[PDB]
């Protein structure tokens, strides 16, 4: 028996890291019976599996694994199909192209019988041709004919025993059901984001040649990179290393209006931490990770502590985060932040989310749904939550709930599809043991209570306004404005009364009162405050 | 506003003796055999 | 034992059985190989290959999944944290369900029976229909929940329900669960507003006997009985069952004792301040206040639990 | 023989340093060191901004700046036929020379440039949740399957110009295919000064411009 496996193949040579379990499963279920002695297999009377499917988010190592497994077997060369490359315009020519792939195996079986060699066929981007057998109404009909030909050739009246078909797809739900039964395509695998160890192994693999030729400075530490990057896929790590190398190389090269290279710097070439940090900060941006721009457009002017009620909200948010992080029997907890308008309740949600250190954080706000219909909003929310379901932890912020429903006091009127897609998404638990947390913000609690939407939320936190004059004085002192005698007079006129104003409105009254001459700022400020302070 | 269309072709019964070899038949009948 | 495999596999087709056998064979064979840096196959232990039952169960639970009917995963998804016994009102529901399921199998005058579970919200109704459906051991069981139809329009929901009901007319006897009716036909107190097509479809499907000699059982759940009564839908269901809440300190103590929390001195401490009044709290909320409480320091725990329970205080 | 002063562009003096630090930096360093480093060159660039601000100019100038072979040009919606499976032939015909040269030689072929105009016209989002868009899906798949696939290319580069960066399929904008993206915005005062100097230099040369201007 000439071993189907190539005489020299070791897992260290393949160059894949972080996919040990999946590869072991694939080898066990699709290669075990071809390496065992043949007489026992003949006695047992079994037929080898003839199908493998791979799916997952883009850029995680599908085509690498398929190519490496194809290269492992020392038996002929793979016959690739580059997508919808089998298609013509003349009647009855696609089926001929499909039939020309299996011809060699058919011919070889008869000549050699039960000593044929495995013939491989790769079907890159399978979801371009093979779809639901009747979901494409209006076309010439090539889809149905192609599907029928493929189905009838994989497992038909005549039997083959020396083929193996591999498929790759990003949407493993459009593919035909009749093509995914235990006869044709049995082993189906998902390629997902790696964990810490996977990232460590990948970074070991990629930055190996540089280590060999002493092109990597000792200043770099791999563990720091492994821990510092969270929810990075393999392609992003490759891009990071490439960007670091590109910056290091560009450092030495001189001049752009006249290309010039200095050998003095070229001979002594090394990459240091600074290039890595610059590349991390500026160039590469993950898709399933956290971004630093979402927190610079919402929490604009930092958070100051004007009084006691400010710290309580943060403490309770921390308590909720800790509850969701370290417990079972409760994998989905939600909370509602409510209060009067202009009170600063959309910045506190962002701050609480940022202080959690969760790998995946997302904010769904109506700023990006101007003019959308009901169905578009439903699809957008569903996509956000579907993405959130693909990590070990998460946090999702729903901002200005009353604007999503399209409420208006007259009538009243609102959307119903959005309300329901939101009411049934607050009780669906995530798959397996994956946690989640949802933080919603609103400004009209009574209307929500009248919609029976206060049963879904597990708690509620109240964000109060500035009430006591001392709090107003503290805020004015901390914001860095009128001081000395001016402050004094303001106090003289404010302590003997009650004040009722939000924190987002003070930042506007202050700025509106600073455009006069340096003699009437205080008077205008007091007049505006009196005209605005309708204490209810 | 879209409709993909397929086509079907037909061959031609190419004839060696439908012109320029009817003259060659004459060159074979009226000349060679004469 | 072959009979165990025959009984265990449900809704399997021939290809499924062949695949199961092949997977068990491959798993049994894989032990001899050593997929180290080089592939090696042992030639001494070989020829002694033996397929054990544990391999069959492993293959059943990992590498073969049918595609006709529900599977264990959905059951483990709905009835999540078990079914404890906090008192007598737990056994009565199961007994009534047992009587109904027994009726719908040994009679021919009535080849269709429907029942409705009603009670206050957050009381544990969607986890008592699943148990009744499971314990019947019927051949075909399917659950039609509204979390698989997010964003669907009226026609799509009608088609999905119709397909699920048609899948049940091609068996010998089956049970179907319609949970959270009030959400299938959208409802919102303002207005009121709702879908009419879904209501008409349901009201016609609840009185459609199946083909000759076949039986069916429909179990439906809801939380707002009065609205259903006002739509003229509550005279279509055959009978009704009530699912109550914890309404006595003794039952609360029993539930706390069985769940396994607040043991020893703290239990008596709670008993001191709980026996002097009545309580009204569903069994799902009681599993969230406990987890909220168990986040402070080792001390300052009973205080928070009692405070939270006091705040969540109402009555009929 | 080439210097930026003869390019003819004025104002984009900072958005060109990056494109010559991430896209071409790894083709001017001594080849032996790069080979010892074992890196792979970038194979994509995307430019976007307001209309009529100097995008196509950068395309032509970058195309003719290198010793590369003369750029090809796909003119947006010029690859839409009516018969089944004719768009894919048009798409595939672009990479024939690149594949042939890559197979014949190795690590020696000259750079091939493919200037893609109005990328947004055809490369729309594939979508999901049932339903088929039509022919756009097949074109998008046949395009995504060639830049990165089972067969490796290392002597190609693609440039894409459009003004709507949020209508292109996400699977296409990932590191490995169309990585570097740049924004070309309106110019401030110095840009206007340089532009006017560039455009009036010819007239100023022949004493045809009065000293009063
Ligand atoms: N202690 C604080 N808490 C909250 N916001 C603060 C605080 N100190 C300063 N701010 C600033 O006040 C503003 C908080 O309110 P923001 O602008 O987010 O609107 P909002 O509360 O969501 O309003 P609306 O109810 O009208 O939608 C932000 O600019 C935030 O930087
Ligand atoms: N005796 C019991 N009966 C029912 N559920 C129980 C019991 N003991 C524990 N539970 C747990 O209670 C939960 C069942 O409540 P469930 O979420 O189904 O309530 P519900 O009334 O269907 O909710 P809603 O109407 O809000 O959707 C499950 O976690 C189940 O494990
Ligand atoms: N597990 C892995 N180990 C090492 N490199 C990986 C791994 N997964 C991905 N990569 C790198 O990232 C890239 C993945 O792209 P590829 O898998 O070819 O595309 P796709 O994910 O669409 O199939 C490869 O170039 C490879 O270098
Ligand atoms: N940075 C620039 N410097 C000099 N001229 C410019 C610049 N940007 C645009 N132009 C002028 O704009 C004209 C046309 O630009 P065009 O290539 O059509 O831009 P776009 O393709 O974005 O519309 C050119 O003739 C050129 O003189
Ligand atoms: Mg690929
Ligand atoms: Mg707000
Ligand atoms: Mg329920
Ligand atoms: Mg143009």
């Amino acid at each position: 028996r000439q071993s189907i496996i190539n005489p020299d193949w070791n897992f260290e040579k393949m160059g894949i890291g972080g996919l040990d379990k999946e590869f072991s499963d694939i080898f066990r279920r699709a290669f075990a019976s071809r390496v065992f002695p043949p007489e026992i297999v003949e006695q047992m009377g079994c037929k080898h599996v003839k199908g493998i499917l791979l799916y997952g988010p883009p850029g995680c190592g599908k085509t690498l694994l398929a190519r490496q497994i194809g290269k492992m077997l020392n038996a002929r060369e793979p016959k690739v199909v580059n997508g919808p490359e089998i298609l013509n315009k003349y009647v009855g020519e696609s089926e001929a192209n499909i039939r020309k792939l299996f011809a060699d195996a058919e011919e070889e079986q008869r000549r050699l019988g039960a000593n044929s060699g495995l013939h491989i066929i790769i079907f890159d981007e399978i979801d371009a041709i093979c779809k639901q057998r009747g979901s494409m109404a209006g076309s010439t009909g090539v889809h149905d004919t192609v599907v029928n030909q493929l189905l009838s050739k994989i497992d038909g009246v005549e039997q083959l025993n020396n083929i193996l078909v591999i498929g790759m797809t990003n949407r493993p739900d459009l593919i035909d059901e009749a093509l995914l039964r235990p006869g044709r395509l049995e082993v189906k695998m998902e390629i997902g984001l790696p964990d810490e160890k996977g990232r460590l192994q990948i970074l070991h693999i990629h930055t190996a040649r540089m280590r060999g030729h002493q092109l990597l400075s000792a200043d770099v530490d791999i563990k720091e990179l492994a821990v510092e990057t969270k929810n990075f896929s393999g392609a992003e790590l490759e891009g990071l290393v490439r960007a670091a190398q590109s910056t290091a190389m560009n450092r030495h090269i001189k001049a752009s209006t006249k290309v010039e290279v200095d050998m003095e710097k070229a001979e002594s070439l090394q990459v240091t931490r600074g290039d890595f940090l610059a590349s991390l900060e500026n160039d590469i941006k993950p898709a399933f990770g956290t971004n630093q721009e979402d927190y610079a457009s919402y929490i604009m002017n930092g958070i100051i502590k004007w009084g006691d009620p400010v710290t309580r909200v943060l403490d309770d948010g921390e308590l909720l985060v800790q509850q969701t992080k370290n417990s079972d029997r409760t994998p989905l907890v939600s909370v509602l932040l409510e209060g009067p308008p202009h009170s600063g309740k959309t910045a506190l949600a962002a701050k609480i989310a940022e202080e959690s250190n969760f790998p995946f954080i997302k904010i769904c706000s109506p700023d990006k749904m101007i003019g959308f219909s009901e169905t578009a909003k439903c699809q957008a929310m569903k996509k956000i939550f579907d993405d959130a379901y693909k990590s070990q932890l998460s946090c999702v912020v729903v901002d200005d709930i009353e604007r999503l429903l399209d409420y208006v006091p007259i009538g009243p009127r609102f959307s119903n599809l959005v309300l329901q897609a939101l009411l049934v998404l607050l009780k669906k638990a995530p798959p397996q043991g994956r946690k989640l947390l949802i933080i919603g913000t609103t400004s009209r609690k009574d209307v929500l209570q009248e919609m029976e939407m206060l049963n879904a939320f597990s708690t509620t936190i109240h964000v109060p306004n500035i009430a006591t004059g001392e709090q107003l004085l503290e805020a004015l002192e901390l914001l860095g404005n009128f001081k000395d005698k001016e402050r004094t007079t303001i106090a003289q006129q404010v302590k003997g009364k009650k004040v009722w104003i939000g924190i987002k409105k003070l930042l506007m009254l202050i700025e509106m009162s600073l455009q006069m001459d340096p003699e009437y700022r205080v008077r205008k400020f007091l007049a505006l405050l009196r005209e605005e302070g309708a204490s209810p | 506003i879209i409709m993909d269309s397929s086509i079907s072709k037909q061959a031609l019964s190419e004839i060696e003796t439908r012109h320029s070899e009817i003259i060659k038949l004459e060159n074979s009948i009226r000349e060679l055999h004469d």
